[PDB]
């Protein structure tokens, strides 16, 4: 699709420029050196000062020809402990769906950053991951122990 | 011609091939290396014979025949 291909590499050009410190996001290149801008591997840094603080949690995004009317496909690669992660990796977040609050001006730095506030401050809303979320709720000392032991078996080193 | 094969090469020596009618404007060739290159169409020339390629030139109008070469550098170079 010449529309959501011209728009990414809109994108990547942007990205390239100027982005969030921390914050990784790679089109897919091919063995033979060209691109497919239709899958990224990214990169989000946990944020500062919080108990996700020194994670570096790799996530996969996946557009569709559609884009950018579609939103993408946001998959943390392994799947996180979160309440609004599904068991797949795959991240429930309203500015990922049309029908909520994806809308065409929602760049890749605007997702990045959505995702990694989402990881810092759960949606009750929304629970994607059931043990994550009732732990979150009822046990936030056992919630806090696994964030920061997440976050150190993910912390570059 | 009807269709003709264009090459097209950058400095890295990759070619990319394209069959094109001589009578269709390049800009879909263009638009598709760029793709491939995964960067905007404003940020690509295309050059034949040292001269630029227009979305409106044509094969015919440029004279371009089975196996030619066109040249793509980075517009500045930038981008
Ligand atoms: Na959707």
């Amino acid at each position: 699709s010449g529309i959501a291909l011209s728009r990414l590499a809109q994108e990547r050009k942007a990205w390239r420029k100027d982005h969030p410190f921390g914050f990784v996001a790679v089109p897919t290149k091919n063995p033979d050196g060209t691109m497919n801008l239709m899958n990224w591997e990214c990169a989000i840094p946990g944020k500062k000062g919080t108990p996700w603080e020194g994670g570096l949690f790799k996530l996969r995004m996946l557009f569709k020809d559609d884009y950018p009317s579609s939103p993408p496909k946001c998959k943390f690669e392994p799947p996180l402990f979160h309440p609004n992660v599904y068991p797949s990796g795959t991240v429930c977040l309203s500015i990922l769906e049309e029908d909520k609050d994806w809308r065409p001006a929602i760049t890749i730095k605007q997702i990045l950053l959505g995702i990694q506030e989402l990881l810092n401050e759960p949606n009750i809303q929304d629970p994607a991951q059931a043990e994550a979320y009732t732990i979150y709720c009822q046990n936030r000392v056992e919630y806090e122990k696994r964030v920061r032991a997440q976050a150190k078996k993910f912390a570059p080193s | 011609m009807e269709y003709i094969k264009l090459k097209v090469i950058g400095q890295d020596s990759s070619e990319i091939h394209f069959k094109v009618k001589m009578t269709t404007h390049l800009k879909k060739l263009k638009e598709s290396y760029c793709q491939r290159q995964g960067v905007p169409m404003n940020s690509l020339r295309f050059l034949f014979e040292g001269q630029r390629i227009a979305d409106n030139h044509t094969p015919k109008e440029l004279g371009m025949e089975e196996e030619d070469v066109i040249e793509v550098y980075q517009e500045q170079t930038g981008g």
